[PDB]
């Protein structure tokens, strides 16, 4: 739905803006998502293109999808000149669906000058500006890299201020209860209590976190990306405890706000196999069956994501990928980390809650046919995941099984502890030796190393079940109707 | 023939089979010709081509097995004071009719149940092998409506004989062993079933009997007799539980046992103590031994009154000469203390490391005394005994008598506390003897010298 | 050594694993019948008692495992093999 | 040390706040 | 020590009680309230599952090289199914 006009309006030529005007442009006509012309050039600061649509009489109250407007993008890309001229063109205050005005949504950016002129603006109310000051401050405290302690402070210290500038009436604000993930404290309600932590640059970001919670946390933002900042910084401090609870407390705002967080869990997952390598770790299990918990959820629901509309979920279905990635990788710290009988009794119940729905992927993989091949070649994963409950006879959509994966395996000298191992368990617990993949092959046949090869042989036990479904099968005689129904399968196994 | 899949009437099949299961599980005669045709009765219900009559096997022989055991329940219920010898014979009759019925349905056990019977997974975190269904029931249906009364004539019983008579140990080593069998195949804490259900109420009754009895031998006998008994009352415990319960359970028995008999009055044992060890009883001295090796508490008073003891022993027979000019007696004195005092210990305490370092410390502080009026006058004692071995002294001496002594002299030296005067008079003494020339031979001093560095 | 027979006796048929004498000491631990009241038969030809059992003709080329020679065992005169159930 | 999430936004909706994928 | 195995065609089969126990349903059969007589199984059935039990016991666990079982084409569904009576 995008017209020249919109990608010259991005582009910022005044020369081809004003061109086109002048030759039949059509403003009122927006994008997909309902995007027009000025409020591009809003969100992109071009002064003069924003000038002349406004007076060749281009709609400035414009709404979005979204509720948005251009002010909105101006306050957000700290376009002081743009705001300028809407609020000169009479733009009026709006709240979008996200249910923020452009004084908050200047707040939230840390655009302090647009906010001081939004304040400046005389459709402002005390409430209002109260909130955005306060939000303003929050978001200096935990901003990424627009962070100032004392532009933090100043700015709380004004709005707390404009909440006791009235004797008559006194603004308390209505703080949040105190959340263990952030560190059980409290957002302050008098200047005196904030005067105590100015001091603190630590309790500071966390009354900003606080302030950001209460303010952002009714409407539909996601406010996790501070919080990853902040947990970001805590691990580069080495307090990961505190860390881990704050992406804790961020994946489950997601899990609120419904959102994507495949890197969010890849990210909580490289930092335990950083944690593991520098060998600092004292990794709590405990910990760990939350996040094998949330993960557990969160594919789940986006494979009945994926299942309710496959035309969009291809992204959706690397991420899925990705996902049962990050879930092995946790297998393998949980191989790492010693475990106690409740907190390995609680890892296992999310693993086998995982194995019970079989996660299908893309050639047929499953969890332990994951575990054995190149993705490496992880052998007390694979043995977990045999103990939680997966299926060594379990079929790919080649057709292979996991002794096949695990027998064809490169480099054997090397590792083949592990090689003998996974063998070594595998063909415990109910592995066919002879399962035939695609057209008729054995196990054995297939596998190409020597040693591999003296393993499973050893490991082989013989029966007539498996001699004559051979012979059977080579001599295509028909078996159906004449076999035992169970055999059946058997039959086709070989 | 008909190995092929057949339209089976599952009815008269299975009117067949149950009258075969009927003596079977009863242990009933069966001739074996028609248990060769059973197995190929229950392959053939197992496979029918039209639909596989597996399950309705299952279920019938799930009700038949519920009548059977609901039966022998009403017949052990309105039996009466017999209820432990009839669960027996039954039990042994369940056991054997269910182990050998498992085999009859083998392939139902091991191509239809096992494929859809929950996996492991599925249970640590209704359809089970048919072997193990038959104790499974026999555990809902049997003991659980008969817990309560099972458990009070068990623990009855297991009273009795240790008020003195002689129940039938076959009987209850059976309705015992039971309380595991029942559960012997639960891939999980076997025993479970047992610890509920019998272990709790017989420890408990165990200790409230032995806390009175423990009661009633501390007022009837003295501190000797009544340890003797209590040691007598141990083993009689020991013995009863090899006898009765399953073996892992005597660990606990002995320690409720013990700590109900002795850690309840240990402070009439402590306070005996010094009495008894001052006072040489041997045979009561390895029987405390024994007695608190157990509990923790006894020990290390055993251990400080030993030292004790042995100190005050050892200062006396020190202090009883005073200058008698000749070393010699002093660390004869030493070494005849510590050779009764080892000799006490590897006799009555085993040799014990506590004891040992105990009389080790008591030794050290005799001779290491400031008593006497000549500060440090052990090394310098030690120094002369050393120096009137080695010197000729005008006097023949045995080499190897000279040896012993030296060899005897290493303890006491290896006791004393500082060695460096004691180095010093040896250096000085080692110089006034080569000037004057009296020696009983370089060797001898050399040995002595290599007696030193070790 | 790495000899294997079928003894067969009309119906009956024996399964054994080199002297042709103690085959019949196996034929009276298995049968429960004197030595020399029973006679072997390579094929329906007599074999003498006594002789190594690997020059009548049984060796490990010819007596494998899974497929072992058949001797016939008649009781002294002879009194035949009966042949197997033919494949359906 | 630290890679920040992406969040490299849909060019067609402007709106900072609205999550939409890109393909 | 020695199982007499009865077909269902009448042949008598007898061999070692230990080649024997190398499947559970003759443990199973033999277990419980000697002379196991199949009233299913066929004659050449029975002899080819025979001949197995004694190949089992030798050339097994041999790292130079094990022989293939020959199974006659017309014998090996009956066989198959065989198998899985004797649960082998
Ligand atoms: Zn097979």
């Amino acid at each position: 739905n995008s017209t020249p006009l919109r990608a010259a309006c991005f582009d910022g030529r005044l020369d081809i803006v004003k061109y086109l005007v002048e030759n039949n442009a059509n403003i009122s006509i927006a994008n997909k998502y309902d995007n027009t012309c000025l409020m591009i050039a809003a969100y992109k600061g071009h002064t003069d293109v924003v000038r002349y649509l406004l007076e060749q009489r281009a709609d400035p109250n414009a709404k979005a999808h979204c509720g948005a407007t251009a002010l909105h993008f101006a306050a957000e890309a700290g376009h002081i000149d743009i705001v300028k001229e809407l609020i000169k063109w009479r733009a009026a205050i709006v709240v979008n669906g996200h249910g923020m005005t452009p004084l908050k949504v200047a707040a939230e950016s840390c655009k302090a000058d647009v906010v001081e002129l939004l304040l400046s603006h005389a459709d402002c109310d005390r409430r209002s500006r109260i909130e955005a000051l306060e939000l303003l401050g929050a978001s200096f405290a935990n901003d990424r890299e627009n962070y100032d302690i004392i532009k933090t402070y100043h700015y709380l210290y004004l709005a707390m201020l404009e909440r006791f500038q009235d004797g008559d009436n006194i603004l308390e604000k209505e703080v949040l209860p105190p959340i263990h993930a952030y560190g059980n404290r409290t957002e302050c309600r008098n200047p005196q209590e904030l005067e105590s932590i100015r001091q603190d640059r630590d309790a500071l970001h966390m009354e900003g976190l606080i302030v950001r919670e209460r303010i952002l946390g009714a409407d539909n933002i996601d406010v996790s990306h501070p919080i990853i900042y902040r947990g970001a910084v805590y691990a580069d401090n080495m307090e990961f405890e505190q860390c881990i609870k704050l992406w804790l407390h961020a994946l489950h705002l997601r899990q609120k706000g419904n959102r994507n967080t495949h890197k969010d869990l890849l990210r909580f997952a490289q930092v335990f196999s950083q944690m593991i390598h520098l060998n600092e770790t004292v990794k709590a299990p405990d910990i760990e069956c939350v996040l094998r918990c949330s993960v557990l959820e969160i594919e789940q629901s986006m494979n009945r994501v994926k299942n309710i509309s496959d035309a969009d979920v291809h992204n959706a279905m690397d991420n899925y990928e990705c996902n049962l990635y990050t879930f092995l990788y946790l297998v393998c710290i949980s191989t790492k980390t010693q475990c106690s009988e409740e907190d390995q009794c609680k890892i296992n119940k999310q693993i086998y809650n995982l194995i019970h729905l079989d996660p299908r992927t893309r050639e047929g993989f499953t969890l332990l046919h994951l575990a054995v091949n190149s993705n490496f070649p992880n052998a007390l994963v694979t043995k977990l995941l045999l103990d939680c409950g997966a299926e060594v006879n379990a079929v790919d959509n080649e057709g292979n099984s996991a002794l096949h994966i695990i027998v064809q395996y490169n480099r054997p000298i090397s590792d083949f502890l592990t090689l003998h191992s996974i063998i070594i368990s595998l063909v415990e617990a109910g592995a066919h030796t002879d399962m035939t993949n695609k057209q008729n092959k054995t196990p054995l046949d297939k596998s190409t190393t020597g040693v591999s090869e003296i393993l499973l042989k050893t490991q082989m036990k013989m029966s007539l079940k498996c001699l004559a479904a051979r012979a059977v099968r080579a001599n295509d005689i028909n078996y159906q109707d004449q076999i035992p129904r169970t055999l059946e399968e058997f039959v086709g196994f070989h | 023939m008909s190995l092929k899949p057949r339209v089976v009437d599952f009815d008269e099949t299975w009117n067949k089979l149950l009258t075969t299961i009927k003596a079977v599980v009863m242990l009933e005669y069966v001739e074996r010709a028609t248990w060769n045709d059973r197995f190929s009765d229950i392959y053939a219900l197992c496979v029918a081509y039209p639909e596989p009559l597996g399950e309705r096997l299952y279920t019938e022989t799930k009700i038949f097995l519920e009548n059977h055991v609901r039966h022998l329940h009403k017949r052990v219920l309105e039996s009466e004071e017999q209820v432990l010898v009839m669960y027996h014979r039954y039990w042994e009759e369940y056991s054997k009719g269910a182990d050998y019925m498992d085999c009859l349905y083998r392939y139902l056990n091991t191509q239809f149940i096992k494929k859809n019977k929950l996996t492991e997974a599925d249970l640590q975190y209704p359809l089970m092998e048919i072997g193990e269904l038959a104790l499974d029931m026999w555990r809902k249906l049997m003991v659980e409506p008969l817990q309560a009364i099972l458990i009070r004539m068990l623990l009855r019983e297991i009273k009795n004989d240790r008020g003195g008579e002689d129940p039938n140990q076959k009987v209850i080593h059976g309705v015992i062993n039971s309380f595991v069998h029942v559960e012997q195949y639960k891939k999980k804490f076997p025993l479970k079933f047992y610890q509920e259900i019998f272990e709790s109420p017989f420890l408990t009754e165990t200790g409230e009997y032995y806390k009175q009895e423990a009661s009633n031998l501390l007022q009837e006998s003295n501190c000797s007799q009544y340890m003797e008994k209590v040691l007598g009352r141990l083993k009689d415990e020991e013995i009863r539980c090899r006898k009765y319960l399953h073996p892992s359970s005597y660990t606990k028995v002995i320690h409720e046992c013990q700590q109900r008999m002795v850690a309840d009055h240990l402070q009439f044992l402590h306070a005996e103590c010094h009495n008894i060890i001052r006072q040489e009883k041997k045979n009561d001295m390895a029987n405390m031994y024994v007695l608190l090796r157990a509990v923790s508490t006894g020990l290390p008073h055993m251990i400080q009154e030993l030292q004790n003891h042995i100190h005050d022993e050892g200062l006396r027979a020190t202090s009883n000469l005073t200058q008698e000019n000749m070393p010699t007696l002093f660390v004869e004195s030493v070494l005849e203390v510590h050779g009764k005092f080892v000799q006490l210990i590897n006799t009555v305490l085993n040799g014990d490391q506590h004891f040992m370092s105990a009389l080790d410390k008591a030794l050290t502080s005799v001779v290491n005394y400031r008593e006497p009026k000549s500060v440090c006058k052990a090394p310098e004692l030690l120094a002369k005994y050393c120096d009137n071995l080695l010197k000729k002294s005008a006097k023949g001496m045995t080499e190897n008598e000279v040896e012993d002594r030296l060899t005897s002299f290493i303890t006491v030296f290896k006791y004393i506390d500082d060695k460096d005067v004691f180095q010093k008079f040896y250096a000085r003494m080692l110089a006034k003897r080569l000037i004057h020339g009296l020696s009983m031979s370089m060797d001898s001093e050399e040995a002595m010298i290599n007696k030193l560095k070790q | 050594m790495d000899v294997f027979l079928m003894i067969r006796r009309h119906k009956t048929t024996i399964f054994t694993d080199s002297t042709v004498f103690e085959l019949k000491r196996i034929v009276e631990g298995i049968l429960k019948r004197p030595p020399d009241e029973q006679r072997l038969y390579k094929d329906d030809q007599l074999l003498d008692d006594g002789k190594t059992l690997g020059e009548c003709g049984f060796t490990s080329q010819t007596a494998r495992p899974q497929a072992p020679a058949t001797v016939g065992l008649a009781f002294t005169f002879e009194a035949c093999i009966e042949p197997f159930s033919s494949p359906p | 040390l630290f890679k920040e999430s992406e969040e490299i936004r849909t060019p067609n909706c402007n709106c900072k706040y609205c999550s939409h994928p890109l393909l | 020590m020695y199982v007499k195995l009865i077909s269902s065609d009448g042949h008598e089969f007898i061999v070692k009680r230990e080649h024997a126990l190398t499947s559970g349903t003759i443990k199973a059969m033999l277990s419980g309230p000697n002379e196991v007589n199949f009233r299913e199984i066929p004659s050449h059935v029975l002899s080819k599952v025979c001949m197995y039990f004694t190949y089992k016991v030798r050339y097994t666990n041999s790292s130079t090289e094990i022989p293939e079982f020959p199974i006659a084409p017309e014998i090996a569904l009956e066989l198959l199914m065989a198998a899985n009576f004797l649960d082998c």
